[PDB]
């Protein structure tokens, strides 16, 4: 009884870029995790911390929904203690990650003809991002000694680049809409289970 | 201008070790995208390893673990401490800077080349 709908995230119309990922704070409602487990419409389903089947008997305080789309070959880079391009420059996971990440192929609704320019991913940064960090920045990157702000050329690099997603792409170069659920535990009581 | 220094060729044996160096001008080794590539007779422009600007490193299949990547921030130069090699490492290794990505990252620069002589 008294369900709250979660279809505005998994069945959402449109996502955002990886460096502009959204967060959806969820509390004081009812989860239906067995349905999304038995959906069997996702190519990747790794649920860290707990067993994916018998997790339904335990519920936590808060769940934050994070949504982004990546290429089909960096799907292994979303993991605790894992390096890579987007792992170290777009989305960093904590080492003691107990969350739950879901990924599936999404070329047939987002990869139109000629590629889509609506998604941007960060290339250059001084160091690796901290775990659970967002960078909402359009700053041109400085890759040398001369200042790089309002100027282009050598070492004045734009850190954000688009994605080329043609319908004739191979299995390793397809847009995968990736959603991850972060589980929170604190002195506040658990709220979301049923 | 960007200059490149490839030195470290010499009489080497498999299982042993030596040291390799790459020197650059303009940008800095600890902040740009560098990638190691090699050329051998009977072999193409074979990618070796790469270092990321955030501190992470990545190698190929046959060179991971044995080799290590090294760099000095203030010296603006890069190092390859070749350790515990094999006989099949006879090649010419080139230092380069990867711009983007692909099968190999696009290198706007090529090293001057040093030929590894694994011979006893």
């Amino acid at each position: 009884t008294n369900l709250c709908p979660f279809g505005e995230v998994f069945n959402a119309t449109r996502f955002a870029s990886v460096y502009a990922w959204n967060r959806k704070r969820i509390s004081n409602c009812v989860a239906d995790y067995s349905v999304l487990y038995n959906s069997a419409s996702f190519s990747t389903f790794k649920c860290y911390g707990v067993s994916p089947t018998k997790l339904n008997d335990l519920c936590f305080t808060n769940v934050y929904a994070d949504s982004f789309v990546i290429r089909g070959d960096e799907v292994r880079q979303i993991a605790p203690g894992q390096t890579g391009k987007i792992a170290d420059y777009n989305y960093k996971l904590p080492d003691d990650f107990t969350g739950c990440v879901i990924a599936w192929n999404s070329n047939n609704l987002d990869s139109k003809v000629g590629g889509n320019y609506n998604y941007l991913y960060r290339l250059f940064r001084k160091s690796n991002l901290k775990p659970f960090e967002r960078d909402i920045s359009t700053e041109i990157y400085q890759a040398g000694s001369t200042p790089c702000n309002g100027v282009e050329g050598f070492n004045c690099y734009f850190p954000l680049q688009s994605y080329g997603f043609q319908p004739t792409n191979g299995v390793g170069y397809q847009p995968y809409r990736v959603v991850v659920l972060s589980f929170e535990l604190l002195h506040a009581p658990a709220t979301v289970c049923g | 201008e960007v200059q490149l220094v490839e030195t470290g060729g010499g009489l080497i044996q498999p299982g042993g070790s030596l040291r390799l160096s790459c020197a650059v001008s303009g940008f800095t080794v600890s902040l740009n995208y560098m990638s190691w590539v090699r050329q051998a007779p009977g072999k193409g422009l074979e990618w070796v390893s790469s270092i990321y600007s955030g501190g992470s490193t990545f190698y190929a299949d046959s060179v991971k673990g044995r080799f290590t990547i090294s760099r000095d921030n203030s010296k603006n130069t890069l190092y390859l401490q070749m350790n515990s090699l094999r006989a099949e490492d006879t090649a010419v290794y080139y230092c380069a800077r990867g711009l983007g990505f692909g099968e190999l990252p696009p290198f706007d620069f090529w090293g001057q080349g040093t030929l590894v002589t694994v011979s006893s």
